[PDB]
RNA sequence: GUCUACGGCCAUACCACCCUGAACGCGCCCGAUCUCGUCUGAUCUCGGAAGCUAAGCAGGGUCGGGCCUGGUUAGUACUUGGAUGGGAGACCGCCUGGGAAUACCGGGUGCUGUAGGCUU
RNA sequence: GGAGCAGAAGGGCAAAAGCUCGCUUGAUCUUGAUUUUCAGUACGAAUACAGACCGUGAAAGCGGGGCCUCACGAUCCUUC
RNA sequence: CGGGGCGGACUGUCCCCAGUGCGCCCCGGGCGGGUCGCGCC
């Protein structure tokens, strides 16, 4: 059926969000990017040069390239029935970073903060997180009142 | 008086452009001297102005030359306009005054007032356009930090007629 | 001539109005979708009676027509000329296709309208006054007698052809939080300028 | 009554309004993408401007650098400044932005420390100059300019204040065809009428004539140029001192006034309580003012 | 408590109308000798400082319109997974989880970076 | 922005990417990398660079065709 | 659900008018969270 066109299928993906158009915020632009750290790549369309594929839109890759505008970029693509790293060169209003590792990082550095005043001070203390426990039992007063009590209701037709 | 004398330096009407036009439907030698006309009249040399459209049912196609304008600001314009009022003996009727306080009026044939005829020359008519301004109406059109003039800095027909009246003595509203 | 409307009862492709990409859609039969006396104001008519469906399907502009005709007719020598308003609420917008009189190229050609209607809707209301609420169950009746589903006949606990309630809409009239003009009302609320409430309130 | 409305419900719930400085019409974000941002493979490198605005009474040189949150401004000359060593009228004009160019130059360099290189052209003469980086010594500080929305035209006092900071000592890549001497039709530098605009001839020679010409005219013209008496002669001298005077202490302290109280010059904003009370008793003396009819 | 210059986020910042503005400033304003541009020194460029907050600008206001953020709408609509559930079908109910959006009703209405001023 | 941006449609765009002037030939010479279809082959199209020589602009910069998504073609043979 | 003394601004009942927020501390009332709490069950 469909064609190959390189923007085929790409009416709301590569617009702009609403009341959000015209000139692009300068933010953006100077942000850096060292090489080793990991992307989001969305890729507006107020800007038509080096702009990703649709396939890499809403993707997340890490820089192994930086130039005057743009950054190579490895991310993970899936053809049909493997996984392979493409490199692709994507400008820095298409890209923006990933609060997921910054989180790591901070978690990181508190790890290591946290062990050394552990080691100083003698103790053993928790450093991984674990999943959600159970609820640890308790006692939940009434203050003196009763329960209301709940009822289903009568059916009345309205809509 | 205390209350009246306080607006007087920066709030008076003063007289921005006169805005002089000519359009004839044809071009050539007609053009050269409805522009020499106003070369005599105002000093000035005035600009060519094209047609925008073809209509042809009085006949003009595009990019053509169709009139001549001219804009003339200061003592010259002021005393222009008075030779225009001389023409139109300080009466102009009921409605030439635009909701933007500016007015203006037509005049059939030049050489009434102001210079003598030329036998070269012909016989045009032409129209004045005065756009009236106030002292702080040029941040319209200034080009860093440009605004809006504000509400009550603007020029209403109530107070362009009753300015009108003042400097010229004339007369709105005639019998009908 | 025109196919039966079994072959057309259910909604099974994807909304089609007539527009740029479907050209050529001959006019529904439905075209006068008020009747009666559509200028009382809003207390002459307190009463709302509506025919509404229970099914998910649609409805043929012929059929909506034919409903339209004997409710009026009903009404019209029972009610008197002018002492009812009906409104249709359903307007034929989904555009029916026909193929030609093998499976080649088989897509088909407009032949008509229907509107689809859902579970809870209203196809059909009725406004009177409020002793002719018998007259108005019957009509709607005789009109649901035109139409392939199921459909159910129920008055409305609101002021005619709005959307407040009969005990909440005198208080609001008394208390001008409601100020009628035409058919309906609008509503005010008290968060506009206070020179429009003094244009009000007055 | 007759005409549809343009500006209503709909026209500003789509309505998209410009950045904050495009629509106080100071900022041409065009040319700002294309002068502040740096290189992505530099990475931190910070890339430096000289804005330079002149206003009706004061000409501002300032030298900055982006960042995230906002501009970071490394020096600031002012015409204002200006009048504490040898001038004392005569500012916002050509000459004036020279020296606020040059002095800006000056105290940025001192600051860095590399005044006692990097001397620039310690004699003025309106020509073609550029400074070069000498080896084992640091490198000349780069600058590129911000002339904002001022039309660039030849004669214009963001050239002026561009020259005054290469003469200082900085190195701004420019041209000679937007100064002063520059002859268009001939595609030429003349460069004495340069350092007559440097040193405010034209306007000494503005007053020589309006003095031979006129006597109530001229001193309506340069009324505070008869107080201090600056006379057409004596214009380029005093310019020269002040040059001197820059050369000698380009450094810039302020004075402390700390002595000042609390007062509020601006009226606080109303709160929720007194405006419902403001329109409820507005309501009631409605309808007391209907019930006295 | 504010303002200039350059900004960052880009309406809580916009729009409409009304009131107030000490001091610096920003402007309006005066002029065309030079620079430079025009049909026009109106715009742009240049040279000023007699007057002025009228205007821009700032702050405040409006049962303001927009915008932002909550409530309601509503555990509704829709939906993951399940059944030898119902119903002639159309569709619907239940089990297991997730869960909206108008209308309507509140509250809010620019924060802030660097440098330099004024405010006894 | 309801106009225009060569054309189909979609996206994008306002001191723009539109319109009007000024100057030009980055529609030039080169090696590799990448993306798109994909078998991760080719063509076509495209994207980041790098090395020359230039254009423009006061400059930062921008420019190796057309604002983006189409507008095109192996071996063998011929021709320059 | 509030009382005393100092600071702005609102209302068509403005000299005899009314009502609102904000700054100081003094209290008045009731609610919750920590305290060797401290006892008692
Ligand atoms: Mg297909
Ligand atoms: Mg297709
Ligand atoms: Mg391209
Ligand atoms: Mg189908
Ligand atoms: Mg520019
Ligand atoms: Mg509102
Ligand atoms: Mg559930
Ligand atoms: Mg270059
Ligand atoms: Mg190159």
């Amino acid at each position: 059926t469909n064609t190959k066109g390189k923007r085929r299928g790409t009416r709301y993906m590569f617009s702009r969000p609403f009341r959000k158009h015209g000139v692009v915020p300068l933010a953006t632009y100077m942000r850096i990017y060292k090489k080793g750290d990991i992307v989001d790549i969305k890729g507006m369309g107020t800007v038509q040069k080096g702009m990703p594929h649709k396939c890499y839109h809403g993707k997340t890759g890490r820089v192994y390239n930086v130039t005057q505008h743009a950054v190579g970029i490895v991310v993970n693509k899936q053809v049909k029935g493997k996984i392979l790293a493409k490199r692709i060169n994507v400008r820095i209003e298409h890209i923006k970073h990933s609060k997921s590792r910054d989180s790591f990082l901070k978690r990181v550095k508190e790890n290591d903060q946290k062990k050394k005043e552990a080691k100083e001070k003698g103790t053993w203390v928790q450093l991984k997180r674990q999943p959600a426990p159970p609820r640890e039992a308790h006692f939940v007063r009434t203050n003196g009142k009763e329960p209301e009590l709940l009822e289903p209701i009568p059916y009345e037709f309205m809509a | 008086q205390d209350q009246g004398e306080k607006e007087n330096p920066m709030r008076e009407l003063r007289i921005r452009k006169l805005c002089l036009n000519i359009c004839v439907g044809e071009s050539g030698d007609r053009l050269t001297r409805a522009a020499k006309v106003l070369e005599q009249l105002t000093g000035q040399t005035p600009v060519f102005s094209k047609a925008r459209y073809t209509v042809r049912s009085f006949g003009i196609r595009r990019n053509e030359k169709i009139a001549v304008h001219c804009t003339v600001r200061g003592a010259k314009a002021e005393e222009i306009l008075e030779k225009g009022l001389k023409v139109r003996e300080y009466e102009l009727r009921k409605n030439n005054f635009s909701d933007t306080g500016n007015f203006g009026f037509g005049i059939q044939e030049h050489i009434d007032l102001g210079i003598k005829y030329d036998p070269s020359i012909g016989i045009y008519g032409l129209d004045f356009y005065v756009v009236l301004g106030r002292p702080g109406f040029s941040i319209a059109d200034k080009k860093r930090r440009t605004g809006c003039i504000g509400a009550k800095h603007r020029i209403s027909k109530e107070e362009a007629m009753r300015w009108f009246q003042q400097k010229y003595d004339g007369i709105i509203l005639p019998g009908k | 001539g025109r196919r039966p409307a079994r072959c057309y009862r259910y909604c099974k492709n994807k909304p089609y109005p007539k527009s740029r990409f479907c050209r050529g859609v001959p006019d529904a039969k439905i075209r006068i979708f008020d009747l009666g006396r559509k200028k009382a104001k809003v207390d002459e008519f307190p009463l709302g009676g509506h025919m509404v469906s229970d099914e998910y399907e649609q409805l043929s502009s012929e059929a909506l027509e034919a409903a339209r005709i004997c409710a009026n007719k009903y009404m019209v020598k029972s009610c008197g000329r002018d002492g009812f308003h009906m409104r249709v609420r359903l307007h034929p917008f989904h555009v029916i296709r026909i193929n030609k009189m093998g499976m080649r190229g088989a897509f088909g050609k407009p032949q008509g309208t229907v509107a689809r209607v859902h579970i809870g809707q209203v196809i059909m209301s009725i406004r009177t006054k409020l002793q002719n609420e018998e007259h108005v169950i019957e009509a709607l009746r005789r009109a649901k007698f035109k139409f392939p589903g199921r459909q159910k006949i129920h008055i409305s606990k609101k002021w005619g052809f709005t959307k407040f309630n009969a005990d909440e809409f005198e208080d609001m009239v008394a208390k001008k939080c409601l100020i009628p003009d035409g058919c309906g009302v609008k509503y005010v609320p008290s968060h506009g300028p206070l020179d429009k409430w003094r244009v009000l309130h007055s | 009554g007759f005409v549809k409305v343009v500006k209503n419900k709909a026209y500003f719930k789509r309505y998209q309004v410009k950045f904050r400085r495009r629509r106080e019409g100071k900022t041409d974000y065009y040319a700002r993408k294309r002068l502040v941002i740096q290189d992505k493979n530099k990475y931190n490198t910070p890339k430096y401007r000289m804005i330079v605005r002149v206003t009706n009474r004061d000409i501002i040189c300032q030298i900055a650098y982006a960042r995230i949150e906002g501009d970071m401004i490394v020096c600031a000359a002012y015409a204002h400044e200006l009048p504490k060593y040898g001038v004392k009228v005569g500012l916002t004009n050509y000459a004036a932005a020279y020296c606020t160019g040059l002095l800006l130059a000056r105290r940025l360099l001192n600051r860095f420390g590399m005044d006692k290189i990097y001397e620039g052209q310690v004699e003025v003469t309106g020509d073609e100059y550029n400074v070069e980086s000498i080896d084992g010594q640091p490198g000349a500080f780069t600058c590129y300019l911000d002339a904002g929305l001022a039309r660039t035209t030849t004669g214009n006092k963001v050239f002026g204040a561009l020259k005054g900071a290469v003469d200082g000592g900085l190195s701004i890549p420019h041209s000679t065809k937007r100064f002063p001497g520059y002859d268009s039709e001939s595609k030429e530098f003349n460069a004495e009428v340069h350092r007559k605009h440097i040193m405010g001839q034209n306007v000494a020679d503005y007053m020589r004539y309006l003095m031979e010409e006129d006597e109530d005219a001229y001193k309506k013209q340069f009324s505070q140029y008869i107080k201090n008496s600056v006379t057409p002669d004596m214009m380029e001298e005093m310019y020269k001192k002040a040059h001197a005077a820059i050369r000698e202490n380009p450094v810039y302290e302020k004075k402390p006034k700390k002595e000042v109280k609390k007062k509020r010059w601006n009226r606080p904003k109303m709160s929720l309580a007194q405006k419902k009370d403001r329109v409820a008793q507005k309501k009631a003396s409605f309808l007391r003012a209907q019930e006295r009819a």
